[PDB]
């Protein structure tokens, strides 16, 4: 259930 | 200026627990952390599927430090690279990514111990971590000191207290925020007595006895992260352990092992200063 993290930093 | 916390130190606060460790020196059944209590948590998180991996510390603007086991573990095929992983700091929410708050980075270099024991006991479980590019400090990110020798003879005693952190399990449901506890130092005999794993002198325990009444542990999640305890005599923090293993959590007669980081403080030293 974790929150999407910004793809810059993917 | 490593261990002194911008929220707490700086401005003479004091955060609600950190008497009782100082009385002493003479995560299962934890609470709820206070925002900047410990600004060198740092949580490594797993790209896909995204997931929290471990627990781990800041202890500069350019390195974490973590369980060997969190990367490398043959028994459950658990091999991670670089680029397997991003390492969040400034954190206090498990599951949010907190704007302008947390900062998110990525790995250039992971080093393991050279003698990391997966195969037994897990000796030497700890590892380093190069990140691409310097962490800017701010009021929830801040390193922890590691200990000279001098500090770890003093406050590494049976019956002094020491602090875990983590976003691990709270049973053997996952918390909404980071959790803390203290527990105090086992003496060794005690440590050995409780478990047939052979236990070397690169870790010591941590817990109370069956009969104390008050308990804790940390648990699945938590592994990698600190163990600190603050020093009465220049009032900062020290990282004096890893969160390393444990047979199941919070069981009585049972205790948590850790990495005993000044025993290994000699490699870490070597490879900060010939790698960056
Ligand atoms: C030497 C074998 C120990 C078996 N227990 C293990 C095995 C492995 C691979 N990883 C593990 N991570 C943990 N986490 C952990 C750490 C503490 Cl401080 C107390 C309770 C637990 C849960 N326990 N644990």
């Amino acid at each position: 259930d974790f929150e999407e993290i910004p793809e810059e930093y993917l | 200026d490593c261990g002194l916390r911008p929220l707490f130190e700086k401005k003479s606060l004091e955060d609600k627990t950190e008497r009782e460790l100082l009385e002493s020196y003479i995560i299962v059944e934890g609470s709820d952390a206070e925002i900047g209590m410990s600004p060198w948590q740092v949580m490594l998180f797993r790209k896909s599927p995204q997931e929290l991996l471990c627990g781990a510390s800041l202890i500069s603007d350019r390195w974490v430090l973590t369980a060997a086991h969190c990367l490398l573990y043959p028994p459950w095929d658990k091999n991670f690279t670089e680029n397997d992983l991003l390492v969040r700091i400034g954190k206090h929410s498990r599951t949010r990514y907190e704007r302008n708050i947390e900062k998110i980075s990525m790995l250039e270099k992971i080093y393991i111990h050279p003698r990391y024991n997966w195969r037994e006991n897990l000796d030497r479980d700890i590892a380093l971590m190069k990140l691409k590019k310097p962490v800017a400090f701010s009021d929830y990110i801040h390193p922890v000191c590691l200990p000279d020798r001098e500090t770890a003879a003093s406050l590494l005693q049976a019956g002094y207290k020491g602090r875990v952190t983590g976003w691990g399990n709270l049973k053997e449901g996952q918390p909404s925020v980071l959790q803390v506890v203290n527990l105090p130092i086992v003496e060794r005999p005690v440590c050995k007595d409780s478990t047939r794993i052979r236990i070397t002198d690169n870790m010591f325990c941590a817990g109370y006895k069956p009969d104390e009444g008050k308990r804790g542990d940390a648990c699945e999640g938590d592994s990698g992260g600190p163990f600190v305890m603050k020093s009465p005599f220049n009032n900062r923090w020290y990282q004096m352990g890893i969160v390393s293993w444990g047979e199941g959590c919070d069981r009585d007669g049972k205790y948590g092992f850790y990495t005993h980081v000044f025993r290994l403080k000699k490699w870490i030293q070597k490879v900060i200063d010939q790698f960056g």
